[PDB]
Formats: structure tokens, C-alpha cells, sequence
């Protein structure tokens, strides 16, 4: 159900970044622009996302562009709110605890940046930038939107993947 | 003849400006079933002197 | 029920514009006005229709006209509220997501233009203008009403059909 | 019942008008004051009624005059509000849509101009004055009450009855 | 089998041409280029084919035109090559011997010109002109097509149809 | 049977043609010499083949090469007769009437060009080109062989695919 | 039996007549010569009878022309004698009364004007031109025929259909 729904919507939003061969992130289609963390270094594997021009910002950590025309129907839907709760990602549920994001294993590993998280419905809410080592958990250093602008959160002792 | 001409051609460009600005104001009304707003009705005469 | 009563609509409130022998456009009858986009030249196919003096406006690529008081009763109602959902069209249905409306398979063609999209209770919306071509899908550049308003909605890249 | 109610409200609460001994309009009793259209020419039918002074109005075409004392058990009762739905009439059921009076029979004749229309209740709202030739149907040229005044709405090609 | 192929071939290659209102030949749609008798005068009744050009041959008693781009599909197929046998026709069976076209039924009438001569697989092989009569069988002067050439054989009393 | 034989011969002796990553067009290997439309641009799929020097005609709108030794036994036989009848084709089955390829789907799309015609035993006879949309059917603007000249035949109002 | 060979008789004997593209009239074959109402106007459904040349009577309100040598089969035959009883129409029957011919119901309708009138055994009578409102029934302002001379009888009160 939910897993093989954001199995499906992942396949059509999300596309690797390699670099000397070797994938390091992931550009999602979020909304109506291609959005993928800045620090990630690589060449997206497909011809009209890498001929475009992405504007960049080095304090959101983020490169951005107007995705084609002729995508904008496998572009995933997003949101801006945040209940309470537990939420989806492709390596499995994280909670939201306290205006934060948390990992229950600490599973992350580097080159997993860039990876959305999604909502109960399919929306997507943030964007996983780094981790942070904290006890048996790991907090999220992510990328959100309020109503009209992009905030970007980093707990101490974040690594960016 | 020369300023006679002159003014003639001014009054009549404003005049005919005047009536396209009319025009351009008041045509989006006639794509609605929707009123006619009778502050801006009485400015700007409409040719529907009572209907709607 | 809903589709047999839309088509009866249809053949009482929908007229063909001729061009040399080829059909062009649909022209409706909605309220008390009848309907039809500027961009389609020719003739309605009808001998009391051709003979009403149309109102213009190129910016909203439609001409009105004030209905003859004999057909007046056999044109369609119409409403302004367009609440999120599905709608029905005469080539199947329509979704309507974000502001924006979004045919399932592609299915308009050149000389499609002109045709309403009717709500659940058989209630008229909007006017179709034009497609987007978005990939699977297909964005509709379309004239929807406000509360005393027309307004167009034209997303990029629609060809006027 | 309301067929029963309605007719005899009408029996009741209307009188008729005569003129070289036939019958060519109703003056209807409402609220506290004797109603009738005014383009009718002709006395009313009782010898009371007959010796009133009548208040005059060529913008409303409505005669109005203020009733005895001893006629005011006889007296409908009067509302403003106009939801959707329907109504009644001596002919039979009227509808209300978009502000319109619709009679599905088209068998509106002259002569019958003055006949309330009453509520689903027994209250009356407004009194018909002509009818239009609404193809199949016939719109009601008919005087209602807002709030506190008299409104005539006269739609288009209508003739007086 | 072959009479229904004929007709569909003749309904969809055959068009009428009339003048004052009185039907009096035909036009075949043959390859890429439209035939129709010279002796006869009319105008072909469809808006495509009255406005083209036509070029004429009173020599040969034939007017041709370039038919347009949307149409080719609606053509039959020729044919140069006339082995002996039998032929099929709008009005029945036609024989082929020693260079000349017999009608065994004598079933010629004025107006009769312009409808082609089938092959044994629907094929077009001649276009009919006139008629003469020699006892109880009709020479038919007839066009044709030869390799390259086209060439026009008239028997001796023909008629013009 | 035919089609499993067309399928084998088409993986063995196609290759495909991009142009910035995206396929544009086909490379077919026909007797000893490899061929290309000249429309399309690109790079065709293989190192031994990047290298070898194309010459050009636009006149014929083709390029050719002579084939790498080792490949010989990896290409299609050629044939010049050309017999009225029906032929394979990748998408289908394809008419040759009247000196003209059609294509009973109108089917074709962008891309398709290069695509070889086969004959009945798996011969090939001509080289897609083109389209030209003839109402229902589609006329092929194509490169055939002669017995010893290249000829193209393409029909008014066709389009580069 | 009277109806079919009298409705019989009215397919090959009776042609409508259109102005704007709508019926008005009708024009009768009676023995040898067409006649039509002279106020009727428009022109008639045929090729050869648009032809002739009319001979105008306004006094009788008439117009006639003589039929075509070819057309001389289809015409009805006439007759001098107006026994009292009934005869039939193509709206039911007639009957005649002291000099009057007059329709039961008044069901007649403009436009109406030329379809004639028939005897016991199909012979023709008179021609109807207009309808007088006589009361609960019609009476008929129509042509009929003397021995040597038309006569035209109108009730005062008539219009012309």
C-alpha cells in the first residue's frame, strides 16, 4: 500500500547523481522544480535535467531549477505542514519529535543525501541534507518549506552524506 | 489652416482614446451573467440604458 | 443518468462553427449568453445565431453575444465554485488538482476547442481553450469565471486547439 | 393539502375585476394593503373595495390601497426571503432559478395577470404581472419584495397580461 | 463479393455532378488525379473539388486535377494492363474482345458517361464516354490508360452521354 | 515465423542512433554498406563504427559506409523487386500500391526513422524517411533501390521524422 | 383506401416551396398546368418548374405555368362539378355548405397555402388559399373551378395563410 506507492512515486521523482562514475546523491521533482542538495558534487543521469541552468544558494545548501514542460506530470506533490507523528522514507519510518526529525537506527550512510521524505498521502515535506550522531538515534539536517519560504535546519554535529 | 487641421486631429484622437478606454473597462462585464455595478454605471454611461 | 443528461446538454446548448465545409469550433449557450472562443474563425451552423453582432475581447480569446429570447430556455446553468474533485467533459473525465486542469489521456485534438466542462450536477464551469501537452497528461489553458469575472488560466507551452 | 390550502387562500383572498361585464384582472388582498396591477382597467367586485383612494405608481404598475378594518381576518400572510425551490400557483407549480419565475406549462394568458404566488407555507411572496415567450416555457415578468421595497423585474420581450 | 468490393470502391470513388439542380455525369477519383467527361458541363458537388484547378482536352473529352492531400486516401488504384475476359460495372458486366468494349445489354441512356470500368480485383481499368448501338450489343467509346500514353477509342455512331 | 524472423534480423543488423543521450535515429546494415537518413544527427552506437568516414548525399538525403570485414556476416540481403503486394515492417505490416509505402496505422512518430522495410522472405527493400499523413493512411516518403541507381520517392506535404 | 391514393397522388403532385430555406408553400400538377398562390412567396423545389415563366393574376391571386411534355403523367385530374357533402384534405375532411367550404376544427395553419383539395374518386376541386376564424370552425377562402372560368370565393374576415 503506502510502501508500494512511495516505491512508485521514488522511481518517477528521484534521479541519482554519479561522479567519476560513482552515484553520491539524488534530485527529487518536487512541486514543479527540480531541487537537489548543493554540496553534492556529480552530473544527474538524464539529458534535460543536466543541460539546465540550477540557480544555486550555498546558506540553503541548495541548487534549484524550473523543471520542462514535458515532466511536469511525474513530479511528486508537496505540502507545508507538519503534525505530530511518523512519517515515510525509503529506509523506513523516522519521527518527528519536538520540531525535529530523527532516525530510530542511525542507518544512515554517506551518498544517501538529497533523499525526500515523504507524508501519510504521498506529499513530500523535507529534504534529507545530513545526520548527525546522537546516542542510538541520528537528528535530520533538512531542508523545509513554510507557507512561501525555504527554512533550513542543522542540529550540531551534522555531516553532510 | 495648418493649426485649425492640427487641432482637429488632436481632439478627434482624444476623443476616440477616450472611447477605447471605455470600452476596455467595461467589455469584461459583458462575459459574465453577472451586474453591472452602478457606481462605475453611472461614469461610464453604458449603452444598455436598463437592461441588465 | 449523469452522462446521458450531460449529452442531452449537449445537443440542446452546443452548436458547430462551419469553416469552407470543415468543422471548426463549438459554440454554448450558458446563462443567457452565447459562447465562443475568438481564436476559432467561421460560421455557426445556425441561420439565427450567424445573425447576432458579437462582442470581442482578443486578451480573453472569446466573443460574446446576448441569446435571442426564443432559445433562451434551451441553454444550459451555470455556477462559479470550483471546489476540488473530479469533473465530467465530453471526452470522458477531468481532474482538477492545484488550480489546474488535467485531462487523463491526451485525447484532445485540433477543432476540439470550445467545449464546456460541466460539473457533478450538470452545472457549466469552465470553457476549454487549449492543451499543454505534460507529458502523459494534459494541462487545459482554459477560461474559468470568478464571482463577477472571467478570468484565463494558461499554463506554458498550450497550443491553441 | 397544499394544492387545498392554496386554492382556498386564493378564494378567499382574491377578487375579481370586470370591465364591459367580463372578467380582466385579480386584485389580491396581502399584509394590510389591497394590491392590484395597475395596466388592468377595470372596478373591483365589491362595493367596499370599489370606494377606496388608491395610491398609484406607472414605475411599479401597481395600485395599492389600505384595507378596512372589518376585512382583516381575510388576510394572507407576507415573507422576503427566496430560497431555491418551488412555489405554488393557481395554474400549478412555478420554479425558481437564478432569480427567474419559470412556468413549465407556457399556458400563461392574458387575463391572468394579478394571481399571487404563494410559499410552500401559505405566505405569498410576489404577484404576476406578464409573461414572456421562454420557448417551451414563459418567464415571469412578476413585482416581489426585498427587505423593505418594491422590486419589478421584467425580463426581456415580456408582455402584459 | 466482388459486386459489394465494386460498390464500396464506387461509393467511395464516385462523386456526382450536377447543373440547374439536374444531376447529369460523374467524377472518379482514380490514383492521385480526378477524371471527368468533357462533354458534359456541371460542376462537381464538393467544396474541395469545384475550386481546383482543371486542366481540359476536348481531343481527348477530359478534364483532370491534382485531387488534394487529405483525400488521396479515398482513391482507388489503376491499372494498365487488359488481358481478355470479362469486367465488371456500376450497371453489371462488360466483355473485352479484339480491341473494343461491348455492352451485351444494351443498357446505355443518356447521362451515362463517367463511371469507371473495374478489373477483376476492383481496379480501375477504363472510364466510359459513349455508346453506340450495333444491334443488340453496345461498342462503348471509352478512355483509357495505356503504359504512358492515354489514348481515347470511339467507334463509328457513337453518342455522347 | 515472419515476424520472429524480422525480429532476429532486426537485432542483429540495426543500431540505434542518439544525439545528447536520446534516440533519434537507426543505422541499418544492408548487404555491405551501412546507411543512415541524413535528417537525423547523432552518433551511431558503436566504436568500430564511430570511426568509419560516412559519404554524404542530400540530393538522396543518406550517408553510407563500407562495412567492417569481420561484420559481413552480420548483415540483412537486399533486393530490388519491389511486387505488388503487402510487406513487414517493425510496427506492423505495411501496403506497397501504386508505386507508394503505406501505412494503414498512421502510427508513426519522431524517431522512426531508419527503420528497414522487409520483404516476405526477410529481405530489405527500402528505408523509412518520412511521413505524410494521408487522412486515415500514411504515405512513406522512402529510399528505394533500382536495379542500379538509388531513387527517393516522397510525397507532397510529408514531414522529417 | 380514399387516404392512401389520395396521399399517393399528393407525393407525385404536390412540391414545397422555400424562401429563407423555409417552407411557405406548395405548388399542385392538375391537368395540364401548375398553379400556385400568387401572395405565397419563395421559389420552388424544382429545377424545371423554376424555369418557366409564370402568367400573374393578382385579382384571383394566382399564378400558372404550363407543365413539361415530360412531366405530363404526373398530374391529377380536375373536375367542374361541386356536389354537397364531404371531401377529403390532407389535414382530414371537408365538407360543404350552402357556397361555403369549411374545415371542422380550424386546425389550419399559415403556409398551408396550394395544397389542394380532392372528390370522392381523387378528383380535384379547389385549391386553398386562406382560412377565415368563422366562430368554433374555419372557413375556407379557396379557388374553384366553373365550367370555362375560376372563381375565387373569401369569407370577409379571412387571412391569407
Amino acid at each position: 500500500k503506502r510502501e508500494r506507492m512511495c516505491m512508485k512515486i521514488e522511481n518517477d521523482c528521484i534521479f541519482e547523481v554519479k561522479h567519476e562514475g560513482k552515484v553520491t546523491g539524488y534530485a527529487c521533482l518536487v512541486g514543479d522544480k527540480v531541487m537537489k542538495p548543493a554540496h553534492v558534487k556529480g552530473v544527474i543521469d538524464n539529458a534535460d535535467l543536466a543541460k539546465l541552468a540550477f540557480k544555486k544558494s550555498s546558506k540553503y545548501d541548495l541548487e534549484c531549477a524550473q523543471i520542462p514542460v514535458h515532466m511536469r506530470s511525474d513530479a511528486s506533490k508537496y505540502t507545508h505542514e507538519k503534525p505530530e507523528g511518523h512519517y515515510n522514507w525509503h529506509h523506513g519510518a523516522v519521527q518527528y519529535s519536538g520540531g525535529r526529525f530523527t532516525i530510530p537506527t542511525g542507518a544512515g550512510k554517506p551518498g544517501d543525501s538529497g533523499r525526500p521524505i515523504f507524508d501519510n498521502k504521498g506529499r513530500v515535506v523535507a529534504i534529507v541534507l545530513g545526520g548527525a550522531n546522537e546516542g542510538s538515534r541520528t537528528a535530520l539536517s533538512v531542508v523545509t518549506w513554510n507557507k512561501d519560504m525555504v527554512t533550513r535546519v542543522t542540529p550540531e554535529g551534522s555531516e553532510e552524506w | 489652416v495648418g493649426m485649425s487641421l492640427l487641432a482637429l486631429i488632436s481632439i478627434f484622437a482624444s476623443c476616440y482614446m477616450l472611447v477605447a478606454a471605455r470600452s476596455k473597462c467595461l467589455t469584461p462585464y459583458a462575459l459574465t451573467p453577472g451586474a453591472a455595478v452602478p457606481w462605475t454605471l453611472g461614469i461610464l454611461c453604458c449603452a444598455p440604458r436598463a437592461h441588465a
